[PDB]
C-alpha cells in the first residue's frame, strides 16, 4: 500500500460540509515553533 | 451559499498568499471565515464606497451578487455553522464593544443581534486598560480558553471594538492509536534541518490523490461529523508552486479526483499559533475609505463619527490522536473620525 509520510512542510485546510466553508487554512513549516 | 463558497475560498487563498510574502517560510495559520465574517459585519453599518470596498475586497462582484444577497448569505452561513450537530463542537459569533457615548442605530444593533450572532456590550473606553482586559477575557471565554491575549494594544482614543470568534473541536472518523505514535521522529523544516516531533501512524483507507499537475500529494481525513481535514504535501522544492496554484478551482478539481484506498499514513502530533496585524494588509487589498477621515459608517451610528484604525487576528491549532481543536478571533478597532 502507498506510504504518505507528512514529514516536511505541508498546507492544511479544515472544511465544514453543510456550507462548504474553509474554517481554517495554514502551512506548517516547523511544528515545534 | 455555493457561490459564496468559491468566493470565500478564493479570498482565503489570496490572503494566504499575502501572508507568505509578509512572513516567508514561516508557519501560517488563520480562520478565513472569522476574518470574512467580521468584515461583513462591519460592512452592515457602512454605506456607498466604504461598503462596496469592503465586500469587493472580500471577493464579491456586486453585479453578480448584490449587496443584500451578500448580507443574507453571510447571515445564513453563520446560522448554519452554529446549528448543533452531534460529535462536532463548532461555535462562531461576534461581540460589539461600543463606547458608552456613541449613538448606535437601532437598525444596526437589531441586525447584528438577531441575524448575526452578536452580543452587544456598552463599554467605558475612558478606562482603556480595563476595556482591553475585558475584551481579551471575553474572547478567551468564547474560545474555550484557547485564544488568549487577542488585543495586545488598544489606541487611547478607541471608541468601538468589533470581535469575531470561532472555536472548533472534532474527533477523527478514524482516530490514531497512541501506542503506534513514535515519540520522536524527524520532520524536515528546511533542506538541512530537522526537528523532532511525535509521529502518529495508521494504515487505513483514506481519500487521497497525487496531483500530476501541481506535483503534490493530497490526503483527506474526515472528522466524525460534518467536517474534514485536507493535508497538501508538495514534492520537494515545490511548495511555492503549489501555493501559487491554490484556488477554488483547485479545490473543485480535488473534490472530483480524490479516491479512497489503503494508505500507510504518518501524521505529526503538534500545536501551533499565529498572529497577524491586518490593518495595512486590508488597506492594500482595497479597504481604503473605512480608514479615512471621510469613512461612511452612516448605517452604524447617528453622527457617523467613527473610522476604522486597526485590525488583527490570532489563531491556534492542535492535532493529535483523537482529533483536532482549533480557534481563532478577529479584532477591528475604531476611533473618532
Ligand atoms: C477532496 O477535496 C475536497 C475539497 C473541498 C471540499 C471537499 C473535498 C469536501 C468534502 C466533500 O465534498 O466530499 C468539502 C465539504 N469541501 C469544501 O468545503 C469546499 C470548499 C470550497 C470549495 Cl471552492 C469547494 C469545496
Ligand atoms: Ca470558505
Ligand atoms: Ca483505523
Ligand atoms: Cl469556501
Ligand atoms: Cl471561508
Ligand atoms: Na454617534
Ligand atoms: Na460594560
Amino acid at each position: 500500500h502507498p506510504i504518505i509520510q507528512i514529514d516536511r512542510s505541508f498546507m492544511l485546510l479544515i472544511l465544514e460540509r453543510s456550507t462548504r466553508s474553509i474554517l481554517f487554512l495554514g502551512k506548517v513549516v516547523n511544528p515545534t515553533e | 451559499l455555493y457561490k459564496m463558497s468559491s468566493i470565500n475560498a478564493d479570498f482565503a487563498f489570496n490572503l494566504y498568499r499575502r501572508f507568505t510574502v509578509e512572513t516567508p517560510d514561516k508557519n501560517i495559520f488563520f480562520s478565513p471565515v472569522s476574518i470574512s465574517a467580521a468584515l461583513v459585519m462591519l460592512s452592515f453599518g457602512a454605506c456607498c464606497s466604504t461598503q462596496t470596498e469592503i465586500v469587493e475586497t472580500l471577493g464579491f462582484n456586486l453585479t453578480d451578487t448584490p449587496m443584500v444577497e451578500i448580507q443574507h448569505g453571510f447571515q445564513h452561513l453563520i446560522c448554519s455553522l452554529n446549528f448543533p450537530k452531534k460529535e462536532l463542537e463548532l461555535q462562531i459569533g461576534n461581540a460589539l464593544f461600543i463606547g458608552k457615548h456613541l449613538k448606535p442605530l437601532a437598525k444596526f444593533l437589531n441586525d447584528v443581534k438577531t441575524l448575526y450572532e452578536t452580543e452587544v456590550f456598552s463599554t467605558d473606553f475612558s478606562n482603556i486598560s480595563a476595556a482591553k482586559q475585558e475584551i481579551n477575557s471575553h474572547v478567551e471565554m468564547q474560545t474555550k480558553g484557547k485564544v488568549v491575549g487577542l488585543i495586545q494594544d488598544l489606541k487611547p482614543n478607541t471608541i468601538m471594538v468589533l470581535v469575531n470568534y470561532i472555536h472548533f473541536k472534532a474527533q477523527w472518523a478514524n482516530p490514531f492509536d497512541p501506542s503506534k505514535t513514535e515519540d520522536s521522529s524527524s520532520f524536515l523544516i528546511d533542506k538541512t534541518t530537522t526537528v523532532q516531533v511525535p509521529m502518529m501512524h495508521q494504515m487505513e483507507q483514506y481519500y487521497h490523490l497525487v496531483d500530476m499537475e501541481l506535483n503534490c500529494t493530497v490526503l483527506q481525513m474526515d472528522y466524525s461529523k460534518n467536517a474534514l481535514a485536507l493535508f497538501v504535501l508538495p514534492k520537494e522544492g515545490q511548495m511555492e508552486s503549489v501555493e501559487a496554484a491554490m484556488s477554488s478551482k483547485t479545490l473543485k478539481k480535488w473534490n472530483r479526483l480524490l479516491q479512497k484506498g489503503w494508505v500507510d499514513l504518518f501524521v505529526p502530533k503538534f500545536s501551533i499559533s499565529a498572529t497577524y496585524d491586518l490593518g495595512a494588509t486590508l488597506l492594500k487589498m482595497g479597504i481604503q475609505h473605512a480608514y479615512s477621515e471621510n469613512a461612511d459608517f452612516s448605517g452604524l451610528t447617528e453622527d457617523n463619527g467613527l473610522k476604522l484604525s486597526n485590525a488583527a487576528h490570532k489563531a491556534v491549532l492542535h492535532i493529535g490522536e483523537k482529533g483536532t481543536e482549533a480557534a481563532g478571533a478577529m479584532f477591528l478597532e475604531a476611533i473618532p473620525r
